[PDB]
DNA sequence: CTCAAGTATCGTAGCCTGGTCATTAC
DNA sequence: GTAAGCTAGTATTGACGATACTTGAG
RNA sequence: AAAGACCAGGC
């Protein structure tokens, strides 16, 4: 290994890392997904799906841990430049399937400004990602910190103390890394406790805005 | 080349006036872009071999040969057989005369007045143009350095006579 | 009311909070008083002695230059005991407003205590101050209550004291420490200056001499009564200095501990009384001894100078002709010349006068003495200097020209001589270039601190600690922070209180080290100001500069636990990444006639083998790229219709010049769609379209990585961009830089380094590698990670220039930057962004 | 006339803390005997029409 | 920045106000190496004394033995033939390889075959007062060129000539 | 039928206090 | 009325950010 | 009056 290079296909390895990243983000978000559907090798991935894998034979993912009616899917894509008629037809068959509460669209090379408004009208809440953003797990990095979201009652009890109206708080934008990694809506309030030799024993509270 | 008169400025440029053209030679004389091969045959040279003798390439250097054959076959793409008698001279007549504020002169008196003052014959002006092009090609290949204006061998110092002359000419 | 400008001089024998005012100033400035009960007789005495200048009863200003009834305004002249406030004209003097008590003299200057030079950052070489004179009574109360010296004793930028024992006082303490005992006459003469009583002698009787005190009993003569405190190197008990440990490396810190003991438990003014009794005692101790320096102090021996010159001509000069030809990352020069400078300092601190007149642990002040006694060191280089490289080449050629006596006997950028023995004319010119560059950088370069302070005050002006304790903006009434300190609450008071303008304090604590760094303009203080600007001046719009494309890649640890296997993985990934193209191997392009015209790209045989490339590789890596470029962006690229390629190890066509005769490797190409009736247009298409696009084809490595070099890191900064991994210190890293043509929007360089690292990615430490710029960390890891990294970088840069800045101002700066939602800068691009996105009135008195 | 000043005898020594921060201490009797004694002439000008 | 006031605080301020030189620039604050000493200042401009404000390095001071040349009014081109210079013929057909070009104030006036005899004979005729004293002769081996300057504005300085230096012994040491 | 972009320009680039002068008549 | 004879007519030390235009192509 | 232009001292 000290000087080894893997003489295999890279695109199967890219779909492997991106699919385990999707599974990881669902498991750390909280939904029940199968163990070791995360924890599997690259080699047995290459045995089960090949070296040049097809995308519609993906992992149709599972539902909520404690709730039952909250279920979700993933949709992978092809390489070339995309047009939104594909997304509307696949959304028609998605809503025809059984029932969901959303899905993750992992795109490949481009999203369209015609696309985001033409997926905005659908009857659930879906996400759009990028295939090259999903390689390294950002919550496995050393510099990452915990973002424990507090309940609506704890939000009320914090707004009790300082007599404030939620737009005088410090903010965190919704097009942020950890905000889309946990799939947070506007108006939730998250806290973070800092470790680090100038900011130890220091906590912060931000409102998604 | 600069001088006293503002009508004496003479520039030879090595550039692309445009795929992927070879770099060619251009003359900016009397606010008029002229190919340098036309000016060579206008000053009185007879052959391309003696024109590249006037430049004196010192051999080799295929970029120099590429630039001179591109400038030849670009000279031939502007005037139809400029090498025949007074064709290039008529070309620089109609190229000088069409400018903004043309000079009150024919081209022969224009050459004897505003082209390289201090030289006698047009033969010597062709030789000086070949020396100028040799200097440019030698700087191109990295054998010559560009002038920097911080080296004081490129500077003159003006005191009371030089300033008082300039002030007195205005009034 | 009134103002006054005057030249300052010093006076060590009056009190710290006293200012001496010239009589010409004092007899023309007035103070106004409202005459009423408890001051009829006292003001009547003054008007009888013609010390009141003017008067007004009602409104009609009748002059006196009249008896007193209660209710009019007397304007008397300045006398002893009044309060003025002092300010040097605040060019950088942002917090120097001090309140002082007035005495009058006959000279022309303004006299202040020498302990007040560092709170004002003034010296006695021509400086002038402005004195202001408060007229209203509520203004007198505000000046006396906020800006007095005992009120302002503990600093608000750092946690330290604004009053430190300096030049002559510390030297007096050092010479009082190297001899320990004092006889009776000088001890009683010193005891005349103490506020306490002289103790019994520590030594009552020896058989040799008489009684003798120690200097601890002299130093204790300034304490207050019944003091008992404790610190690091001292024990004080019962107002007696019981213990004080040895040192000269500790002495100033022990004095600072004694003063903070007194000002933690002693009074309302007792630390000032301590200084007011200590300083004249130390002057009167040093005065019957004197202190000087001779030529012997400045003359290094012949042996030590021979060792210095031998270490230079052995180590420094053969290296400097190697690693200066490389690029900027090799500052090994500075470490090695610092080792030789350490040797020189160890030599020169054998003279007793020189070690008492400097701070030994300081390094900016110890390089200046090495330049005088020994060599000057490096004076010319072509890295981040304000002059160009043509000047450096001209100076190297001039070095060849002038030392015609055995040229290249050393380097041209190293000066070997000293100031004490004199420079050559060449060494003088080389030193004069470096001095001129420092002077220009210090004078012209004072506009970026000037801009930074304006944009810092424009955003940080209205951030106040409120009455409930939350640090809030006041124009928008939004929470910037929930607590300013970490132990402040309504049971425990602290250094900061409600109503404090903490934003202005943060802005000034940020602007001070910037101005200090530029006014010094050392290489270290230049690099620190660079590191500070790279945090404080970020841009919310993507500018895709050089730092935006840089990525640091880390590695794993211990292949099979064998020695020398981590560098092998480093070059494995380097050999996978690094870009070398076909034109890096091409030498000539030879068009042949045998359809008819056939091009021969000729190669070099050796660099194919030194990089392990074969020719079928080059055929593949040309063919895939040319078929992609005829597939991508299909217009004006129909020259590759049926163009042909071919490969051979040997062709030997060998056109007229520079033959290799055999195995000159050749990539033949041709065309077949150009069925032309002329050769002259075929030569145009094969020499002006195809041959350009066939040169920039890359053969080994990835086409998007512009560079990927290996740095050993290990800068004894211990993982400068890591926070908690291990106690390891010697990792080797790759600093990948992507080409400009690939990064389009922000965050792309990480995306194209990870995707191009994909077949070798089992070797890279995925959980540790990060980008280089702080906005790219914000794009990759999020806003909280960017906040913590901005604190961690700003702290290092500010600690390199000026030591001990409090963490509260840095945390407030990083909170105010990232309060809008995304990290913004202190420039116009950040200011208009937030502007688009978006004490007084604190209490009220009334009767009861 | 290339040199404008005096030859003063200088000692390098501390003087009760009165020469700190680049101050100097001078001699009273050397000043009374005429060292560094200076004359100064100022001109005040005015014009009218004739 | 052309005409200044004369200062009379002491005679030295008046002396150094008359010996200054200036490089005027457009926006003061973004120049190249104009503010720095160049090695071609040696002996003619002081590299130690300069202002420190905005005019740092842009205003120079003359050295002590520095002289500014003036224009030579006599014709000099016809006395160049006596040292081994030949004419520039008019045929544009003859090649001139090996010969060095001579340039008088930038104007090409002739060629010379041996250049290490032409220059050494011109310099010997200048040291005997039949050529003007302010005439600059530069031999250029790489460009194959001999440049001669006789115009105004050049900075000169005196130097000892070593090979003529033995002519003091036989003279008399009167001042 | 619009983003980006490749130019095409605009405009500020050290800043503040002192003292001074010399200020087109037509 | 001065426009700064007509004056050049690009034909000589600045150099970046910041805003505004004429391409191809989904 | 107001601006230009210069010089000096700091930052
Ligand atoms: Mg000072
Ligand atoms: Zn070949």
């Amino acid at each position: 290994l000290s000087k080894y290079v893997d003489p295999s296909s890279e695109e199967s390895h890219r779909y492997y890392l991106a699919r385990r990243n999707a599974l990881e983000m669902l498991r750390d978000r909280g939904y029940e997904v199968s163990l070791e559907d995360i924890n599997l090798s690259l080699q047995d991935f290459r045995t089960v799906y090949g070296e040049r894998p097809d995308v519609d034979r993906l992992r149709i993912s599972a539902h909520h841990r404690s709730d039952s009616s909250n279920k979700v899917k993933v949709v992978f894509f092809g390489t070339g430049k995309v047009k939104v008629n594909t997304i509307r037809s696949v959304a028609a068959e998605i809503l025809s399937q059984e029932t969901i509460t959303g899905l993750i669209l992992v795109l490949q090379n481009q999203v369209t400004d015609k696309a985001l408004k033409a997926i905005e009208l659908f009857t659930f809440k879906v996400e759009i990602f990028q295939i090259t953003d999903l390689l390294v797990n950002l919550t496995k990095h050393v510099l990452s910190l915990r973002h424990r979201v507090l309940t609506d009652g704890e939000k009320k009890a914090l707004l009790k103390q300082f007599n404030i109206e939620e737009k005088q708080l410090p903010r965190i934008s919704k097009k942020d890394a950890v905000v889309r990694y946990y799939g947070l809506e506007k108006g939730q309030i998250v806290k973070v406790s800092y470790r680090g030799e100038l900011t130890e024993s220091y906590v912060a509270y931000r409102c998604v805005w | 080349y600069r001088s006293e008169t503002k009508r004496n400025r003479f520039i030879v440029r090595l550039s692309e006036n445009q795929k992927r053209k070879e770099k060619v030679l251009t003359v900016y004389f009397l606010s008029t872009e002229i190919p340098v091969w036309v000016l060579f045959f206008a000053l009185g040279v007879a052959s391309d071999k003696e024109a590249v003798d006037l430049i004196a390439f010192d051999g080799g250097d295929a970029s120099i040969t590429n630039s001179v054959v591109a400038s030849i076959q670009e000279a031939d793409s502007v005037c139809e057989d400029f090498r025949h008698g007074r064709n290039a001279l008529a070309y620089v007549e109609q190229q000088i005369k069409g400018t903004k504020f043309p000079p009150g002169e024919s081209v022969d008196e224009c050459l004897s007045l505003y082209l390289f003052p201090g030289l006698k014959s047009l033969t010597q002006k062709a030789r000086f143009l070949g020396y100028m092009v040799k200097c440019l090609f030698s700087a191109y290949a990295g054998k010559r350095k560009c002038e920097n204006r911080d080296n004081f061998r490129n500077k003159r110092i003006e005191l009371a006579g030089e300033l008082l002359e300039r002030e007195l000419r205005v009034h | 009311g009134f103002s006054s400008r005057s030249v300052i001089t010093g006076d060590a024998f009056r009190n710290v909070n006293e200012v001496g005012i010239p009589m010409e100033i004092a007899h023309r400035i007035t103070f106004e008083e409202r005459v009423s009960v408890h001051n009829i007789g006292y003001l009547q005495e003054l008007v009888d002695n013609k010390m009141c200048l003017s008067y007004t009863q009602g409104s009609t200003t009748y002059s006196l230059r009249t008896v007193l009834k209660p209710g009019q305004i007397v304007h008397r002249r300045v006398m002893d005991g009044d309060v003025v406030f002092i300010n040097r004209p605040p060019t950088t003097h942002k917090h120097s407003l001090q309140a002082l008590r007035v005495y009058v003299h006959e000279d022309n200057t303004v006299k202040i205590n020498p302990l007040m030079c560092g709170p004002l950052s003034a010296d006695f070489d021509g400086d002038c101050v402005h004195l202001f004179y408060p007229q209203s009574l509520t203004a007198k109360a505000e000046v006396l209550e906020l800006f007095s010296v005992d009120k302002q004793l503990r600093s608000s930028h750092t946690g330290q004291l604004i009053l430190q024992l300096g030049l002559d006082s510390l030297l007096s303490l050092r010479v009082m420490m190297e001899q320990v005992f004092l006889d009776k006459a000088s001890a009683q003469q010193l005891a005349m200056y103490g506020s306490r009583s002289l103790p019994s002698p520590a030594v009552v009787k020896s058989s040799k001499s008489g009684p003798a005190w120690t200097f601890f009993q002299i130093l204790q003569l300034a304490f207050p009564e019944r003091l008992s405190c404790r610190g690091d190197g001292f024990i004080v008990g019962g107002s007696d200095l019981l213990s004080f440990d040895f040192g000269v490396d500790a002495l100033a810190s022990i004095i600072n501990g004694i003063v903070t003991g007194i000002m933690v438990e002693k009074g309302p003014k007792e630390a000032l009384a301590f200084f007011d009794s200590l300083q004249p005692l130390l002057m009167e101790h040093l005065d019957p001894q004197g202190f000087s320096l001779s030529l012997e102090d400045l003359s290094m021996s012949r042996e030590d100078m021979g060792v210095i010159h031998n270490l230079i001509v052995r180590e420094i000069s053969p290296m400097v002709s190697r690693l200066r030809l490389s690029y900027e990352d090799e500052l090994q020069l500075e470490n090695s010349i610092q080792k030789v400078k350490e040797v020189a300092a160890n030599f020169m601190l054998k003279s007793y006068s020189m070690r008492n007149l400097i701070d030994i642990k300081s390094n900016s002040a110890i390089n200046k003495l090495v330049q005088q006694i020994g060599f000057l060191g490096l004076q010319l280089s072509d890295k981040k200097k304000l002059y160009t490289k043509t000047l450096v080449e001209d100076m190297a050629q001039f070095y060849k020209k002038k030392y015609v006596s055995t040229s290249s006997s050393g380097d041209f950028g190293i000066v070997k001589g000293c100031f004490f023995h004199g420079l050559d004319p060449y060494e003088e010119m080389a030193h004069s270039v470096a001095a001129r560059e420092v002077i220009v950088r210090s004078s012209r370069g004072l506009a970026e601190p000037g801009t930074l302070f304006k944009n810092l005050m424009a955003v940080l002006r209205d951030i106040v600690i409120t009455n409930d304790g939350t640090v809030r903006n006041t124009c928008s009434n939004s929470i910037v922070q929930f607590k300013y300190e970490l132990s402040s609450d309504n049971e425990n008071q602290g250094l900061f209180e409600a109503g404090d303008p903490v934003g202005v304090l943060a802005a000034t604590a940020m602007s001070n080290p910037a101005y200090k760094a530029v006014l010094d303009s050392s290489p270290n203080s230049n690099s620190s100001w660079e590191l500070m600007k790279e945090v404080l001046l970020c841009k919310v719009n993507f500018q895709n500069t050089t730092n935006d494309r840089r990525v640091i890649l880390y590695l794993n640890e211990c292949r099979c636990g064998k020695k020398y296997c981590q560098e092998n993985s480093a070059y494995t990934v380097r050999n996978k990444l690094k870009k070398v193209s076909l034109k890096d191997t091409a030498v000539e392009f030879l068009v042949e006639y045998r359809i008819c015209l056939h091009g021969h790209i000729h190669l070099n045989k050796t660099l194919l083998e030194g990089w392990n490339i074969s020719m079928q590789d080059i055929l593949q890596r040309c063919e895939d790229a040319i078929n992609s470029l005829v597939q991508k962006k299909k217009k004006k690229a129909e020259d590759f219709k049926k163009m042909n390629l071919s490969v051979s190890e040997c062709c030997s066509f060998r056109g007229p010049g520079s033959s290799k005769d055999s195995d000159m490797p050749c990539l033949m190409f041709s065309s077949y769609n150009a069925t032309d009736p002329d050769l002259e247009r075929t030569l145009d298409v094969l020499c002006n379209t195809i041959y350009p696009v066939l040169l920039e084809t890359v053969i080994k490595g990835d086409p998007r990585i512009a560079s990927a070099n290996i740095i050993w890191n290990s800068p004894e900064t211990t993982t400068w961009i890591r926070s908690l991994h291990a106690s390891r210190r010697g990792e080797w890293v790759l600093d990948v830089t992507v080409e400009k043509s690939d990064v389009k929007q922000s965050g792309d360089a990480w995306r194209v380094v990870i995707d191009s690292c994909l077949s070798v990615l089992h070797l890279i430490d995925t959980k540790r590698s990060i980008p280089y710029s702080i906005k790219q960390v914000q794009e990759l890891l999020g806003l909280s990670c960017a906040f913590e990294q901005a604190v961690q970088r700003l702290s290092a840069s500010v600690r390199k220039v000026s030591k001990g800045v409090l963490k509260e101002h840095i945390i407030l700066v990083a909170n105010n930057m990232t309060c809008s939602g995304d990290m913004l800068g202190f420039n116009y691009g950040g200011y208009k962004a937030l502007t688009r996105s978006l004490t007084g009135s604190q209490f009220e008195l009334l009767w009861n | 006339v290339l040199f404008n000043g005096q030859n003063a005898i200088v000692a390098v020594n501390v003087h009760l803390g009165f020469n700190q921060e680049d101050s100097i201490v001078m001699n009273k009797a050397s000043l009374e005997r005429g060292m560094f004694r200076s004359e100064q002439i100022r001109s005040y000008k005015a014009d009218v029409d004739s | 920045g052309v005409v200044a006031n004369l200062g009379r605080a002491n005679p030295l301020q008046s002396l150094i106000d008359l010996r200054r030189t200036r490089q005027q620039v457009l926006y003061t604050g973004r120049v190249g190496d104009a503010r720095y000493p160049h090695p071609s200042h040696w002996g003619r401009l002081c590299f130690l004394s300069t202002p420190d404000g905005e005019n740092c390095g842009l205003v120079k001071n003359l050295s002590l033995l520095g002289l500014v040349s003036t224009q030579i009014m006599e014709p000099v081109v016809e006395e160049l033939f006596d040292s081994g210079m030949e004419e520039l013929m008019d045929d544009t057909s003859t090649p001139l390889s090996g010969k060095h070009k001579v340039l008088l104030n930038g104007d090409w006036v002739g060629v010379c075959s041996d250049s290490d005899y032409f220059v050494a004979d011109l310099k010997s005729r200048r040291r005997q007062s039949e050529l003007p004293r302010q005439m600059e002769i530069k031999l250029d081996k790489d460009d194959k060129e001999v440049r001669i300057f006789t115009d105004a504005g050049r900075l000169l300085r005196p130097l000892l000539v070593v090979e003529n230096l033995h002519k003091l012994k036989q003279s008399k040491p009167s001042k």
